[PDB]
RNA sequence: GUUUGACCUCAAAUCAGGUAGGAGUACCCGCUGAAUAUCAAUAAGCGGAGGAAAAGAAACCAACCGGGAUUGCCUUAGUAACGCGAGUGAAGCGGCAAAAGCUCAAAUUUGAAAUCUGGUACCUUCGGUGCCCGAGUUGUAAUUUGGAGAGGG
RNA sequence: GUUCUUUGUAAAGUGCCUUCGAAGAGUCGAGUUGUUUGGAUGCAGCUCUAAGUGGGUGGUUCCAUCUAAAGCUAA
RNA sequence: CCUUCUCAAACAUUCUGUUUGGUAGUGAGUGAUACUCUUUGGAGUUAACUUGAAAUUGCCUUAAA
């Protein structure tokens, strides 16, 4: 039998919450036009 | 964590596999100079429960002292006179033989940016911690001083010449008791 | 602890028995 | 001529079974800071129900946190760790708790795989190709526990 | 009668009637107020007769109306030799309570004792505890409030004296208290022991009150989840009772099959209690999973099946049972026992007896391992299960070291055993 | 204190999905992402339906 | 492969960004230290800091119906104790001044090294942002420092 | 006081139920040798070297109190 | 140590229905009697079940150095 304890977490069956604090700071950076999309980035790279 | 597995590792000093570690890596080190920069601790758990962090700003000396001011207390002066621009933080024992005793030694630079914006660490940078070891300071130095609770050290408690000073003075009041 | 103990029976035997053991 | 604790390692994985291990292996590389950074941006812009990724564990910590609950499958250990006593045990705690372990030659090797400069140990958890997981933990097996 | 006839306290009749309970039944009526009297009792009152809330209501009783502060004693200490029966006592309790500010707790044998221990250091009033911990609790237990007593009983005094605890009885008996606090005891029978017992607890002179085919399949512990599915499809739509060892087992199961089966155990509110008993009874069709206690509430209806899955609480009850149900149903319900190829021994007990004997999954992992609440469930289902096997008197047919935990895992669906703190 | 707009638009598809059934809400794989209890769901839509409807 | 790459180690550059000596010294800290008990943890010497320094939140004091960081004063007290000889000499409790608790090692963020140094262009410049570079996996962030604490409802 | 912003299914607290629940080794300690104390303590070269319901400090069977071998912190 | 034969025609007018052809397989193992033929020289078919891709001998060189 395994040793550890503390069973499962909610974060381990449920998607990152990292990752969506990220995918909304970007989304305020965007917001605030500090960001460029990589399609904005694209049409800007001519 | 694994940390657990190589503190219960090391408290059997004398096995027949830290033997081996230890007279390899003495003979290493003997074909170094006597102080030199360490890239990485080789006691990971020592070093992380002493404070030490994986990050840019912290140093890791190893220093070598004739066997026979404590042996830990010479190299961690030798350390803070060799490296004047960092600030010994803790230091810990790594090896022994018959001829030589070697202890691995963390420091932080001050300096470093990471330093001076770590909440956890920018402590240091205070002038008022300049040259811990001079002035015995260190955790070595502190238990050399005598420095704890308890009738043990009633006499050390808190500084061997200023409990004198204090039962030489005469104290006088404007009105006499 | 049971994890603790584990990890102590798992050193002893990794790390052996000591020179002055040896001697039982 | 070392205590039988020592000298576990200089015996490891033959180069073909080693070969196709690393090829096995490479195919869940975690997604390195560009790959994660650019999808990330991609999400936010979309933005401005997911399936769980997959991807290798290899923080000596992080696996030994694996290690010991029976989840990890299959776990790489380099040999040429300076601190030998961080993977002394590691062999003997795999066979103890029954997951097979392979030492693989090269810690710089084993990191070029997860984007690192060098890692000490790798295991895998999750599969996407289970049998070829299974096959490649029996020639393992066959080829070292059973020989060493 | 009803409750609200007496002088019981208004929350004490708000949580009854929150319970659906109005009438009182022959033992409840008699016992109610001779206990609430403060005098003490004996009688062999067989389990599901109601005795739990007979001896319950006086003890709550007395504690609100002395308005005593935990810090002040222990309260209620109820002594109950089987796991499975304090969790149901216990939840019983719960329902009144609701409607009590004074604090309740349980001491289970084979749970967490440090969680125990730190629970003893708040004055539980309302406590359930079982004769195998409490020596252990009381010769470590430091600073634990053990001298106020208010009432201290016994139950099931014939299984307590069948696993033998009267050895441990004794001691717990000359640490306890022996003051005015109340004693009662009951049990399914009266024997000398019981007797003895009764006499040593109870001080005063006390308030005295009284009121065939076997089948078997023998199964791996990793199959007897699948068999017993592909056994219920073949058999589905069907009016069968399971009998498992844990109300907390009964609800994992009844969740993932529902994931048109019914669930009914101690645990559940008394009044979903009741619903579905009834609700199981009048569908003709209905599917229940329940726990012995439970079915020992009230007489099983007429059925087609009894598939006892998990070993049931008391052999000797079971026995008596299949035979009660044979004499009292022409359509005999056909008997379904489970055993392991490690516990064959059992099969002295059934020959005892002298009645005739027959012989009649990723999709749910993947489940287990993306559905966090299913996970849960499942392994508070195993701990359950694993906490009633160490909660067991046939030590020598059922025994944990001969149960591979891996096994037992693959039929909970996971892919590796969960932790569990056994006494292994 | 209020509930941001991504969050409003994730409780009124559960909403518009289950209406009030929490239990059905909660088994909900494709549109409950993140597997918040029967309480912190029914608390949300209380809050939702308060600000505004 | 009668080759080409990953690192690790070791050197160098009029490399870029940084710090170290020394002075002063009444007080502070450490080492050393005379004219077996006494002048003495003094005189002198060396090293290390600030406006104060050290110490500081007990493996404490007590044997009480207990107090609860460190520090200074009175008291304890010229008492206990010792060298019982000349002589040295405490500390708890009590009252007063001022009061503040915290941070790591330790059990998985693994459903996302989420951390940080530096370069570059701007702005609202004791700093912030987009990008890049490098450190980090032999552990950088959050979550816990026993007063417990952690996964869930 | 005055003015712009918040937000993100973000971070904490209260009571209850539930499942778990880590703790500084060449370190403590004993031996010996130098050193300090009016304290017999502490400091210091070196042989050995401790355990986890364990360890340290105190007395008549033990009972009272903490959890050392890391560090920061104005008055 | 790579990786698998991804529609042709006609009519159709329905936001497209029907026909033809197009389906050339890891092995081993178990299996309770039905359609056949050369009728001794053993061959083609017919429910059902197990599986680690399991297993003892049926008489064109820049995917380069």
């Amino acid at each position: 039998m395994p040793l550890t304890a503390v069973p499962e977490p909610k974060r381990r069956f449920v998607p990152s919450k990292n990752e969506a604090k990220r995918v909304m700071k970007i989304v305020r950076a965007i917001r605030e036009g500090r960001i460029i999309p990589p399609k904005k980035l694209k049409e800007m790279k001519e | 964590g694994a940390y657990k597995y190589l503190e219960e590792l090391q408290r059997k000093k004398q096995s027949d596999v830290l033997r081996f570690l230890q007279r390899v890596r003495v003979w290493e080190y003997r074909q170094k100079n006597v102080i030199h920069r360490a890239a990485r601790p080789t006691r990971p758990d020592k070093a992380r429960r002493l404070g030490y962090k994986a990050k840019q700003g912290f140093v890791i000396y190893r220093v070598r002292v004739r066997r026979g001011r404590s042996l830990r207390a010479t190299a961690e002066e030798r350390v803070g006179r060799r490296a004047a621009n960092l600030r010994v933080l803790n230091s810990y024992w790594v090896n022994q033989d018959s001829t030589y005793k070697y202890f691995e030694v963390i420091l932080v630079d001050p300096q470093h940016k990471a330093i001076r914006r770590d909440a956890r660490y920018n402590w240091i940078c205070d002038p008022v911690h300049k040259h811990r070891e001079a002035r015995g300071l260190t955790a070595t130095g502190k238990k050399s001083r005598g420095i704890n609770k308890g009738h043990k050290f009633n006499n050390t408690k808190a500084g061997r010449r200023k409990t004198w000073k204090r039962q030489n003075t005469l104290s006088l009041w404007r009105y006499r008791k | 602890s049971n994890r603790t103990k584990f990890v102590r029976s798992l050193v002893r035997e990794i790390a052996g028995l000591s020179p002055y053991e040896r001697r039982l | 001529k070392v205590p039988p604790t020592i000298a576990q390692f200089q015996y490891t994985l033959d180069r073909n079974t080693a070969a196709e291990t690393f090829k096995l292996f490479n195919k869940y590389r975690p997604e390195t800071a560009a790959e994660k950074k650019e999808r990330l941006t991609k999400e936010a812009a979309a933005v401005a129900a997911s399936p769980k990724p997959y991807a290798v564990k290899y923080g000596l910590n992080h696996v030994v946190a694996l290690i010991e609950n029976k989840k990890a499958k299959l776990v790489l250990i380099a040999n040429d760790v300076d601190p030998i006593e961080l993977v002394v045990f590691l062999p003997a705690l795999c066979k103890k708790m029954g997951v097979p372990y392979a030492i693989v030659k090269g810690k710089a090797r084993l990191g070029t795989l997860v984007n690192q400069k060098t890692s000490a140990v790798a295991a895998l958890t999750e599969v996407r190709d289970e049998a070829a997981l299974a096959k490649l933990v029996s020639t393992i097996d066959a080829n070292f526990a059973d020989k060493y | 009668e009803k409750f609200e006839e007496l002088k019981l306290s208004q929350p004490t009749l708000k949580a009854i009637e929150k319970m659906g309970f109005t009438t009182m039944t022959s033992v409840q009526a008699r016992t109610i107020p001779p206990l609430l009297a403060g005098r003490d009792v004996l009688g062999a009152a067989k389990t599901g007769s109601g005795k739990t809330l007979a001896f319950l209501i006086p003890a709550i009783e007395l504690l609100h109306s002395l308005k005593f502060k935990p810090r002040n004693g222990t309260g209620i200490i109820v002594i109950t030799p089987t796991r499975e029966l304090a969790l149901q006592i216990f939840g019983v309790a719960r329902e009144l309570m609701e409607f009590h500010s004074q604090t309740f707790g349980i001491v289970i044998g084979g749970a967490n004792r440090r969680q125990e221990a730190e629970k003893l250091m708040k004055g539980v009033n309302m406590l359930i505890a079982t004769p195998g911990r409490l020596l252990d609790h009381l010769q470590n237990t430091k600073g634990f409030v053990f001298k106020n007593l208010k009432a201290l009983i016994i139950d099931e005094a014939d299984r307590i004296l069948e696993i033998g605890f009267e050895d441990e009885m004794r001691q717990i008996i000359k640490i306890l208290p022996n003051e005015d606090r109340q004693s009662m005891l009951f049990s399914a029978t009266q024997t000398t022991k019981v007797e003895d017992l009764a006499r040593i607890s109870l001080r005063p002179g006390p308030l005295f009150i009284n009121v065939l085919e076997q089948g078997y399949v023998v199964c791996d512990s990793d199959k007897r989840f699948l068999l017993l599915f592909s056994f219920l499809k073949r058999n589905q739509k069907k009016k069968i009772i399971v009998f498992l060892s844990s109300c907390n087992s009964v609800k994992y199961y009844a969740e993932l099959l529902n994931y048109p089966v019914l669930e009914l155990h101690g645990k559940q509110k008394q009044q979903k209690r009741t619903n579905t008993f009834f609700e199981f009874c009048n569908a003709e069709r209905g599917i229940l999973i329940c726990t012995d206690v439970a079915a020992r509430g009230l007489d099983i209806p007429a059925v087609d099946w009894i598939i006892q899955f998990d070993p049931p609480d008391d052999p000797r009850d079971y026995i008596h049972r299949v035979g009660r149900t044979a004499r009292g149903t022409k359509g005999k319900g056909k008997s379904l026992m489970f055993l392991t190829p490690n516990e064959l021994g059992f099969l002295r007990y059934l020959k005892a007896s002298k009645v005739p004997l027959n012989e009649y999954q990723s999709q749910l992992e993947k489940l287990i391992k993306s559905n966090y609440y299913l996970h849960q469930t499942a392994k508070d289902g195993y701990r359950s299960y694993l906490q009633a096997y160490a909660s067991h008197s046939l030590k020598t047919v059922y025994q944990i070291d001969k149960l591979d935990l891996a096994k037992v895992a693959k039929s909970y669906g996971f892919p590796v055993p969960p932790k569990v703190n056994i006494t292994i | 204190r209020s509930q941001s707009e991504r969050e409003e638009e994730w409780l009124e598809k559960l909403y518009k999905k289950h209406g009030d059934d929490y239990k059905k809400m909660f088994f909900d794989k494709k549109l409950n992402i993140y597997q918040q209890s029967e309480g912190d769901l029914k608390r949300r839509l209380l809050r939702w339906k308060k600000r505004n409807g």
